[PDB]
């Protein structure tokens, strides 16, 4: 798996060129803004439970047909597998946020996920909703604009981090879609 | 690529756990040490062609016999390949300095080397002579900062231990 | 089923 | 006990590797972050009995039903054991802050918790409410420095997610 | 496994006591002097090839009977296994130096070494010699007084670390003895 | 595996 730094090394290797200014600058910014990132990651792993239960729960309240005899969330065993999948998904997203790369979310999570859902009969369209609420919940907990959760981190700009985590959420839906 | 993040994230993935404190704290080591190794990285990129000639030079100065027929440097062509690899190693060193781990060197330089150099009859001591010179040519204040030199020598020491 | 499927 | 060191040595032993850059660099995280978590740690030790009464109170103050017959706080015996567990948790919070990881909480607090509390009829929300108050009770400037309240709250948030 | 910090927690748990000043003090110096520790550990991993080869070689030059028909270092396969054992031992020593605890060297190395050597017929007395020379080299590479290796790290006091690494080398010798 | 048994 790669991160922000080995991602540049991969791209610079393709040209057999040492890493210099152009590519070093941005990785220097990773460091500078690096403390914002660790908080960003912490805002996720600190409310990882609420985001998953809220997202699986929301996707069902809007589609009650899921907890119906014939729905993919019907029975305790299907509910528990879906909550677990949401937790796993939110976990790999959190990994890519700590690394500043999507390599780990796609290599170990989104690699064969949809096709997997095809076989089991797991609704990809509903899953894409669950992920959408998690993106909203996540996005809010990073900006510290959480409707209910209000922490005390020193104020600043985390829009690059929000835009980056949203992109990761977007490659999740894009993969099972 | 093995780094602070990749190691910490892989340890957590194996245990199915979200990133935690020692994970975020491990990367705080990143934010502290990047400067040093990042300095040495730009120093290589900015002047690696003088570093490879110097390294390539010392090598053939120590092992002149390699310029013999049926040897590893019997012709300028194979000679060119020697300095070329030295530059590969130095370029992966810069990679390892930017990554902050030994991954680029590990997979791109060290894995298979022994089999390749034994199968292809390239003396290991020549490589070590090139990287021992490079390490000791380093001048503390002159070439880079003190802690940048640490990361320079650490990387070069890593390549050497792998070939011995 | 993630591997096979 | 999982920490920055314990993880970094475990990852290297698994591949039969000597400690390297990414490993030494991860411990540079300790040397930066230890101070903070070391602060709150001594904050707990210095005043852990006052924090636990506060946590204990809120728990039974929120859930009066626990003082009912056949319940978990039906008598001072079981009640005293409630405040006692809170302290066990709070003490492992202190441990994890000194370790810089979640080791103490994980092996001594979270492992088996699931089975023990269900088998003994102990509402998990009663636990969660005790640590949610404790976490929210923390006052930014007043009680500790900002980053010391971070490891403090991270640690408590950790226990909370483990109970939910 | 444990390190410097979790070893304190273990002893304090036995008393059911939070960790305070008295025990916090020592752990604070660990941090304080922590950069010398990182350096010392590097001095080992930096010359680990030379430290093992020189020691395995020494143990033989003093006892030629080891590379003799009947000796445990006779044949390439026994020599290579002994060099390998010397490398693994010094690695677990380096682990313990990084963590500030022997929990990892005795849990994962010395636990069943002697008995294993008894079974294999590996001379423990000789092994203790390789371990003894490794102690000297290590001691030398740590204090920066290496006869051949001379680096430029900022001068200071590393006797507590040297006395500390020596102690780990001693628990090896005492363990297979 | 001789480390285990012995
Ligand atoms: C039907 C029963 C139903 C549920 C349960 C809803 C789901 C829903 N949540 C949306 C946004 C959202 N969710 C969270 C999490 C949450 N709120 C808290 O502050 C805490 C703590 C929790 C965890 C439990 C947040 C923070 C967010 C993001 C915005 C915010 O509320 O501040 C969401 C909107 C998604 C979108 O428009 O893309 C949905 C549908 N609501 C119901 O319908
Ligand atoms: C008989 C042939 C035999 C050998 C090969 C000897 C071994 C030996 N060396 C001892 C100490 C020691 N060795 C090193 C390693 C070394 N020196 C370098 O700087 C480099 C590089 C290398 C690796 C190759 C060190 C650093 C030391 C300390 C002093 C030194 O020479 O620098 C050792 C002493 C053991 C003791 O004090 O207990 C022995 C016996 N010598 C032989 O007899
Ligand atoms: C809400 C999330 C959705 C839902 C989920 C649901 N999925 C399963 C079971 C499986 N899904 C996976 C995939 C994952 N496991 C992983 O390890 C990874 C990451 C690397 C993922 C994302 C797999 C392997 C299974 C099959 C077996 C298992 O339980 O492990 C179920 C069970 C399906 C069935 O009924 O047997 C379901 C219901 N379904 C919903 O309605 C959602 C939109
Ligand atoms: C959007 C993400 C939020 C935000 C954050 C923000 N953080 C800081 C600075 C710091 N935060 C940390 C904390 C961490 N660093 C680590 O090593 C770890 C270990 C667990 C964490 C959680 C620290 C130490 C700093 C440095 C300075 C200080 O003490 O606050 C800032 C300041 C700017 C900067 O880049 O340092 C920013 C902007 N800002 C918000 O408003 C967000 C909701
Ligand atoms: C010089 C160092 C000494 C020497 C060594 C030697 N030992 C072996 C074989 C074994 N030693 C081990 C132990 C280790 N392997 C590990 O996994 C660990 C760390 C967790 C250690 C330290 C084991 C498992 C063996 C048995 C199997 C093997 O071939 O690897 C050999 C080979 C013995 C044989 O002939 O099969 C020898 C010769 N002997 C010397 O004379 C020294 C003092
Ligand atoms: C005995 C061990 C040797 C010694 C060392 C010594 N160095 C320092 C201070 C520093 N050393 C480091 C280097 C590391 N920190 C890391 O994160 C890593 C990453 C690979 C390492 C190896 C740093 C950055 C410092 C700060 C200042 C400087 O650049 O040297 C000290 C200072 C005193 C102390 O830390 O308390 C000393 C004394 N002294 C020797 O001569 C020994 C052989
Ligand atoms: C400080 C200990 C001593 C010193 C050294 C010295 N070294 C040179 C010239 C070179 N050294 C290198 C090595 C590097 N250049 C870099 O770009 C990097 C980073 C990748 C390093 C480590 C190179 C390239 C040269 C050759 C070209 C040059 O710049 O002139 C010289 C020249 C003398 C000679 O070749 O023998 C000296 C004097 N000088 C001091 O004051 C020392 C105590
Ligand atoms: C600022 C965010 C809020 C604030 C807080 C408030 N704090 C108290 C009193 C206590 N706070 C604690 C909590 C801790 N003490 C510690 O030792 C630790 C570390 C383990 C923490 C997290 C405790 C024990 C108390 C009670 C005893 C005391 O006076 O010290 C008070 C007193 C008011 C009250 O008891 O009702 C205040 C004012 N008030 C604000 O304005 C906040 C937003
Ligand atoms: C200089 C000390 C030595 C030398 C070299 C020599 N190189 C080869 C051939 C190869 N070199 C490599 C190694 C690298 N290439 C890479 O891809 C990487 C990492 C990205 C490394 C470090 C490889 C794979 C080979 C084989 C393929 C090829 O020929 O390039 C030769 C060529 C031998 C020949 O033409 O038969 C030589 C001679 N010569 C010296 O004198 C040295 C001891
Ligand atoms: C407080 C919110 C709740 C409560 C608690 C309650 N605890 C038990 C029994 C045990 N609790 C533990 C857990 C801990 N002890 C530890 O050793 C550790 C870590 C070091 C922890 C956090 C254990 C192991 C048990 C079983 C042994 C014993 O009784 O202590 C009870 C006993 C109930 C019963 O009927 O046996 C009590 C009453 N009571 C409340 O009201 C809460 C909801």
């Amino acid at each position: 798996m790669l991160d922000a730094f080995s991602r540049v090394i991969s791209n610079a290797d393709a040209k057999a060129a040492y890493v210099g200014g152009s590519d070093l600058q941005a990785l220097r910014t990773f460091i500078s803004d690096g403390n914002k990132r660790l908080d960003a990651v912490n805002y996720i792993v600190s409310n990882s439970s609420c985001i998953v239960s809220d997202a699986i729960s929301g996707m069902i309240c809007e589609n009650p047909g899921l907890i119906t005899p014939g729905g993919n969330c019907y029975t305790n065993r299907r509910m528990a597998a879906c909550l677990r999948d949401g937790e796993i998904i939110l976990r790999y997203i959190s990994y890519a946020l700590l690394a500043g790369d999507s390599s780990v979310l796609e290599d170990r999570c989104l690699n064969g996920l949809k096709e997997t859902y095809i076989a089991l009969g797991v609704p990809t369209n509903s899953t894409v909703r669950a992920v959408s609420i998690m993106k909203a919940a996540v996005g809010a907990f990073i900006s510290n604009t959480a409707s209910q959760r209000k922490g005390e981190v020193i104020e600043g700009d985390c829009s690059a981090l929000a835009a980056e985590i949203a992109s990761y959420c977007d490659r999740i839906s894009a993969a099972v879609s | 690529m093995k780094s602070v993040i990749t190691t910490v994230i892989s340890a957590a993935d194996s245990a199915g756990r979200f990133p935690s404190s020692s994970d975020l704290e491990s990367v705080q080591g990143n934010i502290q040490r990047a400067s040093a190794r990042l300095e040495a990285a730009e120093k290589l990129a900015s002047n690696h062609e003088a570093v490879v000639k110097e390294a390539g030079d010392a090598c053939f100065g120590k092992y002149g016999y390699l310029k013999n027929p049926g040897e590893a440097g019997e012709n300028q062509e194979k000679i060119n390949k020697c300095y070329r690899d030295i530059d590969h190693y130095m370029r992966l060193v810069n990679y390892s300095l930017v990554i902050g781990g030994t991954g680029p060197l590990d997979e791109w330089g060290i894995a298979g080397a022994r089999e390749v150099y034994r199968t292809l009859n390239l003396p290991t001591s020549a490589y070590i002579a090139a990287f021992a010179f490079t390490r000791d040519r380093l001048c503390g204040p002159r070439d880079m900062s003190a802690q940048a030199g640490v990361e320079y020598s650490t990387a070069l020491d890593y390549i050497i231990n792998s070939l011995s | 089923a993630f591997r096979a499927a």
